[PDB]
């Protein structure tokens, strides 16, 4: 990102700690839902409690 | 009645106060007696919905 | 006329006379005149009665203040004619880069008062921003390029003593906004270019208008807040008894008082049928 | 005569039955002062009648 610091513009770079922080364009909501379904199937929770 | 209402045509209702002048003017057109409250934007949209 | 409860006639008449003398009073805020606030009955009267008295005082003070709400038509005409003078002087000046100069001259050309009190202070602020930028351009000095910032409203190349005198005068107007003293004409012609002289006169008039409007609004909102607080407290206290007089008084106080017109209607309703609800207020 | 003016209001304007009077009814006793001041508006009687109704209503509301 580009940001403001005492009347200057400065560049700031910080890590996306978790996969959720990827944009909805690059990792949409439905993809996260399908990935959760995959994890549940791996855990043998495909039909959940 | 005819012209757009100026903010000095509009008059308030005196609930709980003796209000004989307003009660005589119940069939009048111009003063448009109104409550003090005004509808918020969200509840305005809900009314329209 | 205001109708207090429990106050000796001398106290009522001196209180009324203070509300009558308000314009002549320097430092015109009640918060700066505790001589008047305790006159309502502090520790002399009961809670409900002193609340009622103090609400009456604040409401009447608001009404008189709103009566004396200053007409600035003279200084508004002076501001507009000074702004035309600044634009007239600015177009002939040989700015190196005419594009930004002509943009700021256009925004200086367009400014006009729309006969509403609140709009004029903000349009004056915009006009002064443009004119100060233009004057700082004329004397080839730096200016704010940082994004989000804005050039401050400051005099260009005035001497220290004159800026000091002007700011003390503006503070005097801040104390009492009814005695307008626009008299800062002392700008000698040998120093500074004509454009900077015009800009300094313009920024002075604009800052006077902005200061008087700001002080007016702050006192207006203080009055509205205080009378709303008093209405709340007094309704909470009157609620405890269910009688005709008590219910009638609560119904009168039930109105919203967040507008000058609403303050007028509340005051006139309280006055006109005072003799219905008076018995609820103990007079010892 | 204040008595004559109050009697005019009560009988001509309010048409109140002889059972109910200013001396007996207290809300009437306090409203009669304010009603006597409105010399006009007397031809429209439903205004005064409705006002008396809502005055006893504000007297009887326990809120």
């Amino acid at each position: 990102t580009h940001c403001q610091e005492n009347s200057e513009t400065v560049a700031l770079c910080t890590p996306r700690i978790v996969i959720g922080n990827l944009p909805d364009g690059l990792a949409p909501g439905p993809f996260h839902e399908l990935r959760t379904w995959e994890i549940m199937e791996h855990m043998r929770l495909r039909p959940p409690p | 009645d005819r012209q757009p209402l100026n903010p000095a045509n509009i008059e308030a209702r005196h609930h709980g106060v003796s209000d004989v002048p307003r009660l005589g003017a119940m069939d009048a057109d111009e003063p448009l007696f109104v409550d003090d409250y005004r509808a918020t934007d969200d509840e305005w949209t809900l009314q329209k919905v | 006329s205001l109708q207090f409860i429990g106050l000796q006639r001398r106290d009522v008449v001196a209180l009324v006379n203070f509300l009558r003398h308000l314009t002549q009073k320097p430092d015109v805020d009640l918060e700066a005149h505790p001589k008047i606030l305790k006159k309502c009955g502090e520790k002399r009267l009961h809670r409900r009665t002193v609340l009622f008295n103090e609400l009456m005082l604040w409401l009447g003070y608001y009404r008189e203040l709103r009566f004396h709400n200053p007409d600035l038509s003279s200084v508004l005409e002076e501001f507009e004619v000074r702004c035309v003078a600044v634009a007239r002087r600015g177009y002939t000046y040989p700015f190196g880069d005419r594009g930004k100069a002509r943009d700021h001259l256009a925004v200086l050309d367009r400014t006009e008062f729309d006969t509403d009190v609140r709009h004029d202070a903000e349009i004056v602020e915009r006009a002064l921003v443009s004119a100060v930028i233009l004057a700082k351009m004329s004397v080839r000095e730096t200016l704010v390029t940082a994004i989000g910032q804005t050039e401050p409203i400051a005099f260009v190349h005035l001497k220290d003593t004159e800026v000091q005198r002007i700011e003390e005068n503006l503070e005097g107007v801040r104390r009492n906004m009814f005695c307008v003293k626009p008299l800062d004409l002392n700008l000698d012609r040998h120093a500074n270019t004509a454009l900077v002289n015009a800009v300094n006169k313009l920024v002075y008039t604009g800052r006077l208008i902005m200061n008087v409007r700001r002080s007016w609004e702050e006192l207006e909102r203080k009055c509205l807040a205080r009378i709303q607080e008093r209405c709340k407290l007094l309704v909470k206290e009157l609620r405890m008894c269910l009688s005709f007089d008590s219910n009638y008084c609560r119904n009168i106080l039930k109105h919203a008082v967040e507008n000058g017109d609403s303050a007028d209607t509340l005051l006139e309703l309280l006055i006109e049928d005072f003799d219905i609800y008076v018995d609820s207020f103990p007079q010892s | 005569k204040r008595d004559e003016k109050h009697r005019h209001v009560v009988n001509v304007v309010l048409e109140l039955p002889t059972e109910i009077s200013e001396a007996t009814h207290p809300v009437l006793a306090t409203m009669l002062s304010k009603y006597t001041r409105m010399s006009s508006l007397f031809n429209d009687k439903c205004a005064f009648k409705l006002d008396l109704l809502r005055m006893v209503a504000v007297s009887r509301t326990r809120r």
